């Protein structure tokens, strides 16, 4: 506290000196204890305990004194109660550094976001709002004559109120002479609008209309003719026509918002005047007129705060003259008229208002609009989990002292204890307010006090409290007799849209609203229920604003096109000759189509053509970006399509993603697994880099692979040192721009599920504030080029707060057709060699066309030949597609994804081409010709489809897939009558060969008859060893699942040990498994080598690869939001090929690491099913029990090895084994797990 | 059943006002039954024949068993003297629970005045209140003083501490603690268990309500000039009494039980005072024309009372009351507060202009209040009585619940036999997908089939576990408890159902819905798409009937190429069987009309409980700017009898000379299901 400020010592001279003395003694004791850090030496210090008790006493006293000073400062200027202790210290301490106060003005005041200072920062010239709007003080306040923050800040507030009052007085003076005219010049009207503030212009229009109506009624009460009201209505019509003509043109955004507010107000004024004319109101005291909000302006009043009176029904208020800046004007729908009447009636009786109803009806918005209409500072308390309870008593004290309104958002969602505490505080405050209503109470001296924070606080009469409720529950019992409740059951969306469209220049606003509102109702009802579907009134407002923007863009386009040629331009003529329905439908589709799933798009278009008949959507193509996308997709072997062509939907999704990036700063891709999200944003980034010339850098930051503290950073509780988290470090590195990072497009992709733990701190980032707050206190402003991106699978565990804060493109699984995946595989095979390691890898980047390097390696030639051979099988109506479609019908032990099977098949075809290469290298004299290569490739293709699609299923269903293949294929198959085709293998020669030819009847010796390191070869054993070799030569995170004891780990070890290059690190997982275990395994068996390219994690043993056996992938427990943390870490570190450190916060790239693991069926208890995003890379093998014949063979060999000890008993080797096998089978089919959970009978028994 | 046809005098008893008094002999028995047997047999007969008089038969059955005067002592007012002086221990707190909105401290005040024992009354809810309560209790323990602690329901924690304190005390014989409170679940169970609970309900009756209101308002406030204020207050009190009594007959009177309490009364009184003072300017008398009737009506309809009203039709009904009562014609000597009390007698406004005359008039009201006083139909009392009878039977059945594997097994087997097996999903055709009706029916059949397979799997697994062959998972144990206890399982609630619905009724309606969906699927398979337009579907049977209305609108708009926003619904009731359907007309079955009869598509008021519309036809015609006629009334179509879900609002035309205000006040509405 006393070191982070420069003026803090001046304000508390006794205190600062006291702490300084305490600090000198404490530093002396610190040096003394540092000399002898031993505890025994510490306890032997002469009188350390007495001095320490003295220090504790004094430190507590100065801390209390500091609190008392802060309380005095708050009480001497009420608005500091709205801002925290640390920020209070920052404001009071940085008196000379006035520029540091600019970031707290948005909390103390309503619309005040900055202060216009002088050249030397000694005189506050005026106030600047958040939108850049400024108010110039009539008499500027001088900091020099009032050095204390208190006095000059209070003078700022007071003279701001005074200058607003004077501005309103002269504004009324101008709008009077505006009103008393049958024709207003648009130029002078626009000059008046620009020259004054939006709030003040709106109030001036309201005052002028109210006084005109009052005078008209007064004249009518004596005359009896309706002419004055007709004149007033005609004047309002003329003003609306002028405003519409002006808003049709091009205006600056501030003047545009002023025009929108004026149109919204004058529409309501015209409606009220029409109602008065129709009702035939003659006297000014009729309730048909008294019920409307009336404004009375008397400049003769000496006090500015009492200059303006706002009266409706019985209640009459005084304008608080709080400066609100450019707020959002409410439409004044009749439901809000009922709201205004009820709330003002409640405040007249000194009761708080409690509107209730479903969300989205505009409860807190209506309360805030009512507060702003009276010019009262209104705070909205979001009652969600972002609840600031500890400082709310201070906030209520501030509301009492300054006269600011306070509104809660959803009072029922508070927890019971917070609800009770806030209810008690509100009850005390409301009783204090009701004490103002006693007629016998003296008004000359009215010291009304309320008990808050164990002290008496004066409650201003102007302050009020609103509690917004939402049934489905009701107000607390103590607050039921003090609050007037109101039912916000249904907003009048038709009038909402009609007025807002009329304010946007749409001539046919009524028809468009009457069409758009039921259309949104149909979108809510007919369309499939999704979490991210927002069809409330806010979405409708945003869509209508976007439609207005599109219409203005069309008008500007037509005007520029005409000015390019030799014809004149008339804005009204262009606007008249313009289809509004097409603009509205284009806006709706642009806003809503990307958010929709594949099946809902035809539903959207059907409903949209039903409501809007005869109009169509024309897609806005981007030819330059289209060509760039085509070039980039060709560069990295993707399939590209236009419109209905194959790949057209994916390109459309990429274009929608580009639009969302242009519009929003935060956005999400919420496509299911294996839909093309990563490739979409990668190709978009590279296409933008190649088009705009701005280098694009992406920071894939997995949010769940590391803890929240490791992601955001944690502060040391003792030494108060701040450690930057991964996201915070990345953001700080971008902001600093030591290497020109502000000149490059940074995309912070998260690539992980979203849950409401690590997105809580991102809420401020995703807001319009674009600010990041840290526990230390530093505030990080999001640079314009930084684009927060989320690449998630679903939204099952995401709050509405983070979803509504960002744009979204849904990448439905129908987007990624199997044809383009096949084309990608074929192109990658035809271009990317496999024998290449570090060489021929960067050379692909070096070669834009790779001319002259076609016959670089015989590997490339043979894989081109193989791809040419298998091309007729990977077409749309091909063998592989039909096999995949059939296998989707088949059931699998793990849930089945298309890309898992496709990746497994691609890997085994890669192994087929590598086997061809090996045979070619072993036969230099006769290389394999085209015919033998074709035979082998077709045979291995059938084999690979069979072992990839059905590799996860069980035996007879594997035979089912095999017979399906046999009836759908044309390649010759084995001709044996009654043998499964999976039993056959493919040799180098074209013909098949049974696996039994590779199953020798070995003879184990007497010893090690049952030793663990004994693997008697069987059909299943040899097939699985071959499959393991195939999937380990590709270095994939292969996964084996099966019933316990089936032989998973054994066969994996047997297959892996045949390769003298990989060492297995067995890791056993369970419910307590965390990525920290993998980190310890890494730092034990590996080291972080500092390669110049980047930090590389490699095993200590050079030349030998590392395999990490994870015995149980399933057991790690799902979190409360699912998505096992270690599984997500493994996914990130196998897909992106690396992970982020927890100390340095730099990318680490793995080298020579594999992640082969074992599992159990998910149907077994405690086996959590694996996520699709992780299962996509990993192939899965079903290692079932050996079965009768395999058991007989293996254990006959074992029993022969046994009874070799006793020569006489060897004759009983096979009967004994047969007895063992039959007894085991009978026991296994007798004691099912249903009877008892421990009745598992594995070959381990 | 045979005896029903053989008795010619059955009609005079069935339609009798009090059939339960004289139940004719209709049972066959071998030996003449004892009087208790006669009572129970007649109770069953009344339950089957006239369930509304179930309570009345119940009282005589209790009288036959336990003596006539068993319930007599309850009717007499509660005597505090003997119950407090005797049979209550000094350490037992007297918990005077009351229905919210009605106080009970006055009874204890009168008791203390009669017993000439000084007493202190303490409010609860504030810290100094707690301190004063503790000090007064401590003083009373050592001095034998009575202590009141008002509104103790606000502090459950302090209630637990107070109960703990009262457990460990040595109270004096004259000491006694009175805890007045309101009905609220937040209060501790231990305090209720250790106290002599007393329930103080407000006495029902319009007369009692207006006496309470007039006693609450001080005489000086009413006596304030002008003298028109007394009549204004009497009108306000009458209106408050009408709505408060109408709250009882729900949902017929009010679509839901709103919280029309004393706070609204005080707010309305303050509004009347302020506006009458503003208009009067202190004059001793003002003409009734000059009274701001519009201001009072608007404030009492939008803010004072209509703030808590969310349903549009309840707001319309409140507007009807306010426009009928608060008018200049109210000051006329022949003004009729209520019309058609018994068809002949009409309650008239008292001619007096003073508060004492108004009190004298209200005290002279006959003690024969009927729902027609409130504007409700006379059979509303019958509906309330039969609802109370059903609730009383359910309450005793829950009481009697305090082995079952075979009963659950046979119940589940019967349910599985009753419920149909399978639903066939509609086949997706490229031509059929464009039809909105086909899309809606496809969604219906898909979600209904999902629910059907879920329910059938659950029931079959319940049958298996009741056979002792399957383990009990958490979902299973929960569902078994729900079925055994009778609560509808939460899993089988994917479509809106009436609140407090037993599982058996849900199963019956589920089977009916799946039968209807099977018929729809068969028709769609047979005809493809033409038959789906010419199918008569019950709106109650459909899971989301508003989606059906939307689908009909969409189909009409698409077939005739009109825009969807230019279509309005016209309802025609045709009694002919199999009436022809126009190209833009859809048949509807099962609609039930409440409180009216429709003849030639023309409403007429009736005293029947409900009237079944033979064949409703919904037609979508192009919107016309022609003004609505004065004889056209808008009726809500509630999903069920609870009147909690609104689907669409039909329009109908009034027959002969019937006032639409009566239609609004009588609670006339259409129900998709009964
Ligand atoms: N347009 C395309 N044309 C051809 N192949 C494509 C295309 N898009 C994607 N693929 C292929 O399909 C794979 C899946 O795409 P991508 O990796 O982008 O998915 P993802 O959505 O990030 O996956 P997951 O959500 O499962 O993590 C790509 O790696 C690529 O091999
Ligand atoms: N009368 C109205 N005029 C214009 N917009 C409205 C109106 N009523 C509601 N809205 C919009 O509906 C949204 C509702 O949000 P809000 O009022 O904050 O939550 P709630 O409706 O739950 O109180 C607001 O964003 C507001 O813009
Ligand atoms: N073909 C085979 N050759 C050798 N041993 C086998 C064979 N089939 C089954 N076994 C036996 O089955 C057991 C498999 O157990 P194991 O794979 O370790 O279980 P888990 O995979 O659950 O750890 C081994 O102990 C092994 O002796
Ligand atoms: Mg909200
Ligand atoms: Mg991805």
């Amino acid at each position: 506290i006393f070191t982070g400020s420069a003026d803090i010592k001046h304000l508390l001279p006794v205190e600062t000196q006291r702490f300084q003395s305490i600090s000198t003694e404490f530093l002396a004791l610190m040096k003394k204890v540092s000399k002898s850090p031993l505890v025994m030496d510490v306890l032997n210090i002469q009188g350390v305990q007495r001095s320490l008790e003295r220090l504790a006493d004094l430190l507590g006293k100065i801390q209390k004194a500091l609190g008392e000073y802060l309380e005095r400062e708050r009480s001497s200027f009420p608005r500091f109660y709205f801002v925290g202790d640390e920020d209070l210290l920052e404001i009071i301490g940085n008196s000379k550094n006035v520029a540091k106060l600019q970031k707290h003005f948005k909390k103390m005041f309503a619309g005040v976001s900055s202060i216009i200072l002088n050249e030397d920062n000694s005189v506050v010239l005026g106030i600047s709002s958040r939108e850049g709007e400024e108010v110039m003080f009539k008499t500027p306040v001088s900091i020099t004559e009032h050095p204390k923050i208190n006095e000059w800040l209070t003078l700022v507030e007071k003279e701001m109120r005074v200058t607003l009052a004077k501005l309103l007085a002269e504004s009324v003076t101008e709008v009077e002479i505006f009103g008393k005219a049958t024709s207003i010049d648009p130029n002078t009207y626009i000059t008046w609008i620009d020259k004054y503030q939006a709030q003040l212009v709106v109030l001036s229009a309201q005052i002028a209309w109210s006084e005109n109506v009052e005078t008209a009624l007064s004249s009518m009460g004596g005359g009896g003719d309706a002419a004055p009201l007709h004149s007033v209505l005609s004047n309002v019509e003329v003003t609306l026509n002028v405003l519409a003509d002006s808003v049709l043109m091009e205006q600056p955004p501030l003047r545009r918002r002023k025009l929108e507010h004026l149109i919204t107000e004058l529409v309501h004024q015209r409606d009220v005047t029409r109602s008065l004319i129709k009702s035939k109101i003659d006297n000014a005291k009729s309730f048909e007129w008294l019920s409307q909000m009336r404004f009375y302006f008397d400049p003769k009043q000496t006090d500015v705060l009492q200059q303006l009176s706002i009266q409706m029904a019985n209640a009459k208020f005084n304008y608080g003259f709080e400066y609100l800046g450019v707020q959002d004007k409410l439409v004044q729908t009749p439901l809000t008229d009922r709201c205004y009447l009820t709330m003002t009636q409640a405040l007249e009786a000194r009761l708080g208002g409690s509107p209730f109803g479903p969300a989205g009806t505009g409860k807190t918005e209506s309360v805030k609009a009512l507060g702003h209409q009276l010019g009262r500072f209104v705070l909205v308390f979001n009652c969600d989990e972002t609840f600031d309870f500890q400082a709310m008593g201070r906030i209520f004290v501030g509301l009492c002292q300054v006269g600011a309104w306070g509104c809660f958002d959803e009072f029922n969602r508070l927890e019971e204890r917070m609800l009770s505490a806030v209810s008690q505080q509100v009850q005390c405050i409301q009783e204090a307010l009701r004490e103002h209503s006693n007629p016998n109470y003296d008004k000359t001296s009215a010291p009304i006090t309320c008990e808050l924070l164990n002290k008496q606080v004066k409650v201003s009469p102007d302050m009020a409290i609103f509690i917004t409720m939402n049934p489905g529950s009701n107000l607390p019992d103590n607050l039921k007799k003090l609050f007037r409740s109101l039912a916000m059951t249904k907003p009048d969306r038709q009038l909402i849209a009609q007025v807002m469209l009329y304010s946007q220049g749409f001539r046919t606003a009524e028809v468009l609203a009457n069409k758009i509102v039921p259309f949104f109702k149909l979108c809510d009802e007919q369309l499939s229920s999704q979490s991210h579907y927002d069809f409330g009134l806010r979405a409708l407002k945003s869509v209508l604003v976007s439609a207005g923007n599109v219409k203005r863009e069309r008008i500007q386009k037509i005007k520029r096109e005409k000015e390019e040629r030799g014809e004149a331009v008339d804005e009204g003529e262009i606007a008249e000759n313009l289809p509004e329905q097409e603009i509205l439908i284009q806006s709706v589709c642009e806003t809503m189509v990307p958010k929709l799933v594949a099946e809902d798009i035809p539903l959207l278009f059907s409903l949209l053509s039903d409501v809007f008949p005869g109009v169509q959507y024309h897609r806005g193509e981007m030819t330059a970006l289209r060509e760039e996308l085509k070039k980039v997709c060709q560069e990295m072997y993707l399939t590209y399509g236009d419109g209905e062509e194959v790949g057209g939907m994916w390109v459309e999704k990429v274009l929608q993603l580009y639009q969302i990036t242009q519009i929003n700063h935060g956005l999400m891709m919420v496509g299911p697994s294996g839909s093309g999200k990563s490739m979409a944003w990668r190709v978009l980034l590279k296409a933008l880099e190649r088009l705009e010339g701005v280098e694009g850098v992406a920071h894939i930051i997995d949010p769940k692979a590391i803890s929240k503290d490791h992601l955001y950073g944690t502060l040391d509780p003792n030494t108060r040192e701040w450690t930057d988290g991964l996201f915070t470090h990345v953001l700080r590195k971008i902001i600093d721009s030591v290497r020109g990072e502000l000149q490059k497009r940074q995309w912070i992709v998260f690539d992980g599920d979203v849950d409401p733990e690590w997105v809580e701190n991102l809420n401020s980032v995703l807001d319009d504030n674009k600010l990041l707050t840290l526990p230390n206190g530093e505030r990080l402003s999001l640079p314009p080029n930084v684009r927060i991106m989320f690449e998630v699978q679903d939204l099952k565990y995401a709050t509405l707060a983070t979803v509504s804060r960002c744009g979204m493109v849904w990448f439905s699984e129908d987007v990624l057709s199997t044809d383009m995946i096949f084309n990608n595989f074929l192109a990658r095979l035809r271009s990317i060699p496999l024998d290449e390691g570090e060489d021929e890898a960067q050379r692909r980047r070096k070669g834009k066309e790779d001319e002259g390097e076609e016959a670089a390696s015989p590997m490339l030639q043979i894989q081109r030949d193989a791809a040419t051979i298998m091309q007729p099988y990977f077409t749309s109506n091909g063998l592989v597609t039909k096999a995949l479609e059939h296998a989707f019908q088949l059931e699998h032990i793990m849930d089945l994804t298309r890309l898992r099977c496709l990746g497994s098949l691609f890997s085994m075809l890669h192994q087929a081409c590598r086997n061809v290469a090996q045979y070619n290298a072993n036969h230099p004299d006769f290389p394999m010709q085209i015919e033998q290569l074709e035979r082998y490739i077709q045979r291995y293709l059938v084999y690979a489809i069979l072992w990839s699609l059905s590799g996860d299923s069980r035996l007879k269903m594997r035979a089912e897939l095999g017979e399906y293949i046999r009836r759908i294929t044309t390649v010759p198959l084995p001709t044996a009558p009654n043998i499964p085709i999976i039993d056959y293998e493919v040799s180098i020669s074209g013909e098949w060969s049974p696996w039994q030819a590779k199953v020798p009847q070995i003879e184990v010796e007497t010893h090690k008859v049952a030793a663990p390191d004994v693997v008697v070869p069987t059909l299943d054993t040899v097939r699985h060893e071959a499959l393991l070799y195939t999937w380990l030569a590709e270095h994939k995170p292969l996964v084996l699942c099966g019933p316990p004891g089936s032989g998973k780990t054994m066969t994996l070890f047997s297959a892996l040990r045949a390769l003298p290059d990989m060492e297995v690190v067995g890791l056993n997982f369970s419910s307590a498994t965390t990525p920290e275990l993998l980190l310890k395994t890494f730092d034990h068996y590996c080291e972080y080598r500092r390669t110049p390219n980047g930090v590389v994690l490699a095993p200590v043993q050079l030349g030998k690869w590392l395999v990490l056996f994870c015995d149980e992938i399933n057991l790690p427990d799902m979190d409360k939001y699912g998505t096992q943390r270690v599984i997500s870490f493994i996914r990130q570190m196998v897909e992106h090929g690396g992970f982020y450190r927890t100390s340095d916060q730099t990318w680490v790239k793995l080298e020579r690491i594999q992640f082969v693991g074992a599992c159990n069926p998910p149907t077994d208890p405690g086996r959590k099913p694996l996520s699709h995003r992780f299962l996509r890379h990993v192939p899965v093998v079903y290692v079932d029990y050996p079965g009768p014949a395999s058991l007989t063979q293996i254990y006959g060999t074992f029993n022969r090895a046994m009874l070799r000890l006793i020569p006489s008993l060897r004759t009983y080797a096979e009967p004994l084994t047969a007895a063992m096998v039959e007894f085991y089978t009978m026991s296994q089919e007798r004691f099912t797990q249903d009877t008892q959970p421990h009745y598992i009978y594995s070959p381990r028994e | 059943i045979a005896k029903v046809q053989a008795d010619e005098q059955f009609g005079i008893w069935l339609d009798s006002s009090s059939p339960e008094q004289t139940v004719p002999y209709l049972w066959s028995e071998e030996t003449p039954a004892t009087p208790i047997g006669q009572a129970i047999h007649r109770l069953l007969l009344i339950q089957a024949f006239r369930p509304d008089r179930l309570l009345a038969m119940a009282h005589m059955f209790v009288s036959t068993n336990l003596g006539e005067s068993f319930m007599s002592i309850m009717e007499q007012p509660l005597d505090l003297t003997h119950i407090v002086g005797t049979e209550v221990k000094p350490n037992t707190p007297v918990l005077m629970c009351s229905v919210p909105g009605y106080d009970a401290s006055g009874h204890v005040e009168d008791l203390a005045a009669e017993q000439n024992t000084q007493i202190t009354s303490i409010a609860i809810g504030s810290a100094e209140g707690f301190n004063q309560a503790d000090k007064a209790i401590n003083t009373a323990v050592k001095s034998g003083r009575w202590v009141m602690l008002k509104n103790v329901h606000l502090a459950p924690g302090w209630l637990m501490q107070l109960e703990k304190k009262l457990h460990s005390l040595q109270p004096h014989a004259c000491f006694r603690l009175f805890l007045t409170m309101e009905i609220n679940p937040k209060v501790p169970v231990n305090l209720l268990r250790a106290g002599r609970i007393f329930v103080f309900e407000p006495p029902p009756g319009v007369k009692a309500n207006m006496l309470r209101t007039f006693s609450s308002i001080p005489v000086s406030r009413i006596c304030k000039s002008p003298n028109e204020r007394a009549r204004l207050y009497f009108l306000l009190a009458w209106f408050h009494a009408i709505i408060q009594e109408r709250l009882r007959y729900a949902p017929l009177g009010w679509s839901k039980k709103y919280e029309f309490g004393e706070s609204d009364l005080r707010s309305a009184c303050d509004t009347v005072d302020t506006w009458l003072d503003d208009t009067a300017k202190g004059r001793q008398n003002i003409s009734p024309d000059k009274i701001p009737w519009s201001a009072l009506k608007t404030l009492m309809a939008q803010s004072i009372y209509g703030g808590r009203v969310d349903n549009e039709f309840d707001q319309r009904l409140l507007n009807t009351f306010l426009e009928r009562l608060f008018t200049t014609r109210s000051f006329d000597s022949e003004f009729k507060l209520a019309c058609k009390v018994d068809g002949h007698k009409d309650i008239q406004m008292p001619d007096g202009i003073r508060r004492e005359e108004f009190v004298q008039w209200v005290e002279l009201l006959p003690d024969t209040q009927t729902p027609s006083w409130l504007g409700l139909p006379n059979n509303a009392e019958r509906v309330l009585l039969t609802t109370q009878g059903v609730d009383m039977i359910s309450k005793m059945l829950k009481m009697q619940m305090l082995a079952w594997m075979r009963t659950l097994h046979t119940t589940a087997s019967n349910w599985l036999h009753l419920i149909p097996q399978t639903l066939s999903h509609l086949k997706r055709t490229v031509e059929n997908i464009k039809d909105p009706l086909f899309r809606f029916f496809e969604r219906e059949v898909k979600m209904g089939a999902k629910l059907l397979q879920d329910v059938r799997q659950d029931l079959a697994d319940v049958v298996q576990v009741c056979e002792g062959k399957k383990k009990q998972t958490n979902y299973l144990r929960t569902l078994i408890n729900e079925l055994v206890k009778g609560i509808l399982p939460r899993s089988w609630s994917h479509y809106t159902v009436p609140a407090g619905m037993t599982v058996i009724q849900w199963v019956s309606d589920f089977s009916e819905r799946i039968k209807q969906l099977q018929n729809i699927s068969l028709a769609a398979a047979s005809g493809g798409a033409k038959e789906l337009k010419n199918i008569h579907v019950c709106l109650g049977g459909l899971f989301v009937p508003e989606a059906y209305i939307t689908a009909t609108r969409q189909y009409v708009a698409q077939a005739n190429s009109w825009s969807l926003e230019e279509l309005c619904l016209e309802v025609n009731v045709t009694t002919s069987q199999g009436a022809t359907l126009d190209a833009c007309s859809f048949g509807v079955t099962g609609l039930k009309l409440q409180g009216a009869t429709c003849n030639n598509n023309k409403l007429s008021l009736s005293n029947a409980i409900s009237t079944a519309l033979p064949l409703t036809q919904l037609r979508w015609v192009k919107q016309t700017n022609t003004e609505k006629k004065a004889s056209v009334v808008t009726l809500p179509v509630y999903l069920n009898f609870t009147r909690a879900d609104l689907i669409f609002t039909v329009d109908f035309e009034i027959a002969t000379k019937e006032d639409p205000r009566s239609f609004y006040e009588r609670g006339v509405a259409v129900l998709c299901t009964e």
